[PDB]
């Protein structure tokens, strides 16, 4: 307060251009270091203690916000201003203070938000950046301002910002951050080479936060007019609309983001340590997160734009990514994105965000043929990209640590990021295999794109110089543990990953162009179907839905194989698979609890008559039917104290969509937002006191919708397994040569199948959705 | 016999912290709200802890009327010091009590738009539109009591709106304010001339 | 490379060409420029648009002829020209007059906004003297002349704010802002002079010159990001680079042209590039970016060759952001030098560069424009 009062008395009144006054009694270096240490201690205390933050800000005698903002208007060193802005940022973490800080920032004009026609010399942060920080080659004030804005945007976003002084909205701050900070950061001199990246990180964090919470509304596409001083002016659009508009057009902002990703991967390809590496990696991560948020919101933004009367054209981000890179003079942006997968062992976060973008763009049918072109144009790049995808699938650590709740939060975060990277790569392969050839999955699985795909000779990695491919990684994941009595390790430890691996193998066997090469390779090199079918049924208590779908995809693959081997008269192989499915194997009991005794490999063949030990000899095809439960528990009906059940069921139905797998599920995130929006629309003193109870009842509604979604997914997985089993039985009876199964044994098998299907469907708890598949099987069996 | 000022500042500070606070601050608020005699907690499932904290504040202002606007001033000055928008019920109560002190509070915190809307409404109230919202017993007439016009605070508002020549919005507000001031001065001149005519009819009774 | 410039014959000599300043917040390319004439029966200031008709064909050669929007008569030769802002053009005249013109975009007209008819004149005779150069830092204007005077104006002030009488005993040819209150001038005796505009005296703060024979200096420009780095051109066609903090001598002296160098300009947003034009009919691009390949610290490799040049530099100055233009290392300073115009123009009197766009004016009564400078 004493420094604020002393420095303000010396501000020159604008009317005396004539006399040399003696030098300003500046803050001494020791007083400066003292003030900085006090502000840093203050920041640290209020950063961790909310009660200290509120109690200091509300202190009527100290008025810290007013004094600090008043000191920012004085001619003080930029280091002290940067610490003052960090202290304001630390105060702005509480939403009550943040709303007051927004109003105080507009009143103090620290950034000039109001341009009066006639002053050609701006006062404020934009001039300090361009005249003071640029001469020092150090940018502490600009970073501290970006940190203040980043914290204020996270704690409170005021819609009426600047109302009465200017058109309401955030646009003047967005223009400063975009045009003055971000677009110019590369053209600036830096004394510390690392600070170049600290400035890029600090602005991109603000853009990411502004776009993360923004959802396109119909109101954003209508020009709102606001009266200011007797003139009608158009209101400013929300900052997320402006960010979407620049990212979905050929803008300098999109070009700067893409060139930052190119600079990032080019530095990482050196494999050397360099100053500010961590900050460059984060700045690139925020660029990935911005593009990924853009792709997620793009369809809704373009549909609302098309419904609007705005004369604005916007281009799909996926088409802009096919633009000519101005630096390389080639369309290499998608290649530069995919090269981050080659760094997956060294930086898992950037490989994950790369896999997520590539999975999102690969959904679009028009782009697949071009991406395959871009990836295959340079043979050296093509091989490196293949290695990137393979190395992310082959990562051993992603399978090993999901159940240890007691190890450091950062290791569990990294293993989960690597696991989710595998999931995005497999989803990219699955989604690309549903598209017409040539597609990206054919490249990554090792198909020859120079010839018709059906003429490809798949071989083991290293044979005749064949490279390792995602097909090899998928087969190795499913083969890990097949020699052990328990079966494939991935079925138990990573059941959803194993599901997607079996789905890729099924799609390769089901597609007419890939089936011939695939099934030949799986039979001759890998003996894959026999080795996997010996371990059916899979039974995982925690993950029944995934286990049921794994069995479904494997049974459908076996159904294709039995049909094709039967049609092609491959009698010995057909007979080997039929014996595995139909022969009387001894039950090995599953119970991991039974300490008991290495004694009895020595009693002898003899004794063809007496019926009082059911040595449980049960055919594999009946054991697979046994593992399909026909009953399901129906979730208990919602009991609600404040919400009407009839309205909630309509809201749930309005929140239902088809998942990527074609299943109808309720969008829990969209439902939570609709319910919270309705709770926020409730005005009155009684609603504020009941807010905790309304939020508790929102949580009971969300739990019920999760259980209902689990039921619907379980019913679908049961239906999928029973349909896959029915198709297998039908191919065994219709396509396999009649002399492979003796007429007597065939009759016994059909009678046992008819009795077991009837017992399971006649049960009172049996799901009515399964009846059409069962009646189809009973018809074909009879 | 202590001043209740520290109680009202602290309650205002808790209401501000509640309005800025996440779900954790709302959970902690029920504990201290229950420790105060809200004579009417109907726990309807729709009231936030923030709404009940504001109802408590209203009930204390109603129970403990100071002879001077001190408690309302203290709460408003505290809310404005934290940059929190003033509740319409508090504005409307304080408009009826002392609109000139409210204008000085908005000027002290650089709230030029709200200060200009308050002056426009206060001038409309003096002209006879909405005079009840400002506690003005009779609008500007030849026989009405002289209402104190805070001319110096309005001239400071005109200066503060005029110092920013670049803001077309502040000029639109300033021109709207000037046109309304001219309407007031014309009606004041007419009411003063009609008062002079009332004084100039000769006592023949 | 001849295919980069659209040439427009205009039937009068062009003394000056300047781009209209674009907004730094606009992704808009500069599409409007101004020209001044000289040595014509009636001299003029013209405003031109580069044609943008929407060639959505990536493969059609640019034949967009500049179109005159409007003009106004100019008393005497246009000796120098600058934009003060988007709407206002400032001119120095061979009559000693400084004039502000306003462009009215709505009707495509020019008007006189303000004029100082006796900005330059010889003391004692009151005879008019040419205003040889002008510089703008809105709203401030500085002019210099053959009378050796420096005048300071503000665009809205009818009176001259300050005159430095007898600032030079010789013709001043060029002026630029070093800082908001400091200017550099160049003169007919081969001196670069630094002036503090707040100093009440008429003496320069510093004087710089070459060693030995002094030739006239015609042009001066200041590096946009590095205020201590200055380029000058002179009568001998030489490009001189100065550090105005370090000594009174140029840091570098480069053979640039075979005749008088009329203009030198650093690229405003990419100052590793510099442009020069000359009486010899050439327009040169200088590229100092060859040393911006970040020192990838790797690996060793021997070999010798001797060539003698004398420089005494003491071995202790910190590796702070070496300006490419101040590099003395003959192994690192590979300046790429390109003639941008085809051989055989008359004098190239003026150039201006903004973003990807360059305009120049010639004594061949022609304007040349490119919009793909670095393509």
């Amino acid at each position: 307060m004493l420094y604020h009062e002393h420095l303000r008395r010396d501000l020159p009144n604008t009317d005396n251009i004539h006399q040399r006054h003696p030098p300003l009694r500046g803050i001494t270096q020791r007083e400066l270091d003292g003030l900085i240490a006090c502000l840093q201690l203050t920041c640290t205390i209020i950063d961790w203690s909310e009660s200290a933050r509120l109690a200091l800000c509300e202190h009527a005698q100290w008025m810290p916000v007013v004094v600090i903002l008043g000191l920012l208007q004085c001619s003080i060193p930029p280091l002290l201003k940067a610490e003052l802005l960090k202290t304001l940022a630390a105060f702005g973490k509480s939403p009550e203070i943040a709303a007051s800080l927004w109003q105080s920032l507009e009143y103090t004009q620290i950034l000039q938000t109001v341009r009066a026609t006639g002053l050609r010399q701006g006062v404020g942060i934009e001039v300090e950046l361009n005249e003071i920080e640029s001469r020092c080659e150090e940018y502490p004030l600009t970073r501290a301002f970006c940190q203040l804005i980043s914290t204020l945007v996270e704690s409170s976003f005021p819609t009426n910002l600047g109302a009465g002084l200017r058109a309401p909205g955030f646009e003047p701050y967005l223009q400063f951050l975009r045009d003055t900070v971000f677009l110019r950061y590369r053209t600036r001199a830096y004394r510390r080479a690392a600070e170049k990246w600290e400035v890029a990180e600090a602005v991109l964090d603000v853009f990411y936060k502004l776009l993360k919470d923004y959802e396109p509304q119909p109101e954003d596409f209508v020009d709102q007019y606001v009266e200011l001083q007797g003139e009608e002016r158009v209101a400013f659009k929300p900052p997320g609309f402006s960010l979407m508009h620049h990212l979905l057009n050929e803008s300098p902002m999109l070009e700067l983001c893409l060139s930052l990703m190119e600079e990032g991967v080019t530095q990482l390809d050196t494999y050397a340590p360099f100053p500010g590496k961590k900050h460059l990696e984060k700045a690139v991560a925020y660029c990935f997160m911005l593009l990924n948020l853009t792709l997620q919101k793009e369809n809704r933004f373009m549909d609302l734009l098309r419904e609007s009367h705005l004369s604005m054209i916007v281009t799909p981000l996926e088409q802009l990514l096919q633009g000519i890179n101005p630096r390389s003079k080639k369309a290499d942006n998608v290649v530069n994105i995919a090269r981050y997968l080659c760094h997956g062992n060294s930086n898992a976060e950037l490989a994950f965000e790369s896999a997520k973008i590539l999975c999102s763009i690969s959904c679009n049918s028009k782009i697949q043929e071009k991406i395959v072109g871009d990836f295959t144009q340079d043979q050296n790049v093509s091989q490196k990209l293949m290695v990137g995808f393979v190395s992310c699938l082959d990562s051993e650590e992603a399978e090993e640590l999901l159940d240890s709740e007691k190890e450091a939060e950062d290791q569990v975060k990294q293993t989960n990021i690597r696991y989710m990277t595998k999931i995005h790569i497999l989803n990219l392969l699955i989604t690309s295999l549903e598209m017409k050839a040539p597609n990206l999955a054919m490249f990554l699985l090792g198909y020859e794109l120079k010839k018709p795909v059906s003429t490809t000779n798949l071989q083991d990695s290293g044979v005749l110089g064949c490279p390792r491919t995602c097909l090899h990684s998928i087969l190795d994941i499913l083969r890990k543990g097949t020699d052990v009595r328990a079966g494939p390790v991935a079925v138990w430890d990573t059941p959803h990953l194993a599901e997607l691996c079996y789905q890729v193998i099924y799609q390769l066997c089901a597609c007419a162009d890939t089936s011939g090469p695939t099934m030949r390779y799986l039979r001759t090199s890998q003996d894959f179907l026999f080795s996997q079918l010996q371990h059916l049924p899979f039974s995982v208590e925690e993950s029944e839905i995934s286990a049921m779908n794994q069995m479904s995809w494997l049974m459908k693959t076996a159904t294709i194989e039995l049909r094709i081997t039967s049609l092609n008269r491959q009698r010995s192989h057909t007979q080997r698979l039929l014996h595995l499915l139909l022969d009387d194997m001894p039950t090995r009991p599953y119970s991991a609890d039974g300490e008991g005794g290495m004694e009895d490999e020595s009693r002898s063949l003899s004794g063809f008559l007496h019926f009082d030990t059911t040595s449980k000899v049960r055919r594999k095809i009946l054991r697979i039917l046994d593992s399909i439960q026909f009953s399901n528990e129906i979730p208990e009906p919602l009991q609600l104290d404040f919400f009407d059940r009839s309205q909630i069921e309509q809201v749930i139905a309005n929140c239902e969509h088809k998942n990527r797998r074609g299943q109808t599920v309720c969008n829990v995130k969209l439902l939570h937002r609709v319910l919270v929006a309705e709770v926020n629309a409730l005005q009155g003193m009684a609603a504020i006191g009941q807010r905790p109870l309304l939020m508790e009842e929102i949580n009971t509604i969300l739990q019920y919708v999760v259980e209902r979604n689990k039921l619907l997914q379980c019913l679908h997985a049961k239906r999928h397994a029973l349909e896959s089993w029915r198709q297998l039985v039908e191919i065994i009876l219709t396509a396999c040569p009649q002399d492979l199964i003796p007429t007597e044994h065939r009759q016994l098998i059909i009678r046992d199948l008819l009795q077991d299907l009837h017992v399971k469907i006649l049960d009172d708890d049996a799901a009515q959705e399964l009846m059409p598949i069962v009646a189809g099987a009973v018809f074909t069996l009879t | 016999k202590l001043a209740l000022t520290s109680v009202f500042e602290g309650l205002a500070c808790k209401c501000i912290r509640l309005q800025q606070g996440g779900e954790a601050a709302q959970a902690e608020a029920w504990e201290w709200l229950a420790a105060n005699q809200l004579a009417t907690v109907i726990t309807t499932k729709e009231s936030s802890a923030t709404d009940e904290a504001w109802r408590l504040m209203i009930s204390y202002l109603d129970k403990y009327e100071a002879k001077n606007t001190l408690y309302h001033h203290c709460i408003i000055n505290k809310l404005l010091s934290h940059g929190v928008p003033l509740p319409n019920w508090l504005i409307n109560r304080y408009k009826a009590m002392d609109a000139a002190e409210l204008l000085r509070l908005y000027l002290k915190y650089d709230l030029l738009e709200e200060a200009a809307e308050l002056v426009l409404e206060y001038v409309d109230a003096l002209l006879g539109k909405g005079h009840q919202y400002f506690g003005i017993q009779a609008p500007l007439s030849a026989t009405s009591q002289l209402v104190w016009f805070p001319y110096s605070a309005i001239d400071h508002l005109r200066q503060a709106l005029g110092e920013n020549e670049s803001n077309q919005h502040n000029q639109a507000i300033l021109s709207k304010l000037q046109r309304k001031m001219d309407e007031y001065f014309q009606k004041l001149k007419k009411a003063t001339d009609d008062y002079k005519k009332l004084v100039q009819k000769p006592l023949r009774a | 490379m001849a295919d980069k410039f659209a040439a427009k014959f205009v039937s009068h000599k062009i003394s000056r060409t300047r781009w209209r300043p674009v907004s730094a917040s606009s992704l808009q390319q500069p599409d409007v420029f101004a020209t001044g004439s000289w040595d014509n029966e009636e001299n003029k200031v013209c405003v031109w648009a580069t044609s943008d008709f929407g060639a959505t064909s990536l493969d059609e050669e640019y034949q967009g002829d500049p179109k005159q929007l409007c003009d106004i008569k100019h008393p005497g030769d246009v000796m120098d020209m600058q934009f003060l802002d988007k709407e206002r053009i400032v001119t120095g005249s061979s009559t000693g007059t400084v004039t502000i013109f306003r462009h009215h975009e709505n009707n495509q007209t020019l008007s006189v906004n303000q004029r100082w008819e006796q900005a330059h004149y010889h003391v004692g005779s009151n005879m008019r003297a040419p205003c040889t150069a002008i510089v703008c830092s809105s709203p401030e204007i500085v002019s210099v002349g053959e009378d050796g005077r420096i005048n300071c104006f503000r665009a809205e002030s009818r009176d001259v704010l300050r005159t430095i009488d007898d600032a030079d005993s010789s013709t001043m040819h060029g002026v630029t802002f070093l800082r908001t209150t400091e200017i550099l001038t160049v003169n007919s005796v081969g001196q670069l002079k630094l002036w503090d505009l707040r100093k009440q005296g008429n003496d320069p703060t510093q004087i710089f010159s070459v060693t030995g024979e002094r030739v006239p200096l015609h042009c001066v420009d200041r590096h946009p990001n590095q205020q201590h780095v200055v380029a000058t051109g002179g009568q001998d066609g030489m490009l001189c680079i100065w550090d105005v903090r370090h000594g009174k001598m140029p840091m570098s002296l480069l053979n640039a042209h075979e005749a008088e160098m009329w203009e030198v300009h650093f690229h405003p947003s990419n100052p590793d590039h510099l442009f020069t034009c000359s009486e010899d009919g050439s327009l040169w691009h200088w590229d100092a970016s060859a040393d911006s390949e970040k020192p990838t610290f790797l690996l060793g490799g021997r070999s010798t060759f001797n060539i003698s040049r004398s420089s005494i530099a003491p071995p202790n100055a910190n590796q702070s952001l070496a300006c490419a233009w101040l590099s003395t290392d003959p192994t690192k300073g590979q300046l790429e030098i390109t003639n941008l115009l085809p051989s055989s123009t008359l004098s190239v009197n003026s150039l201006d560069v903004l973003g990807q766009n360059l305009v120049c004016g010639t004594d061949a009564e022609a304007i040349y424009v490119t919009r793909r400078l670095f393509s």
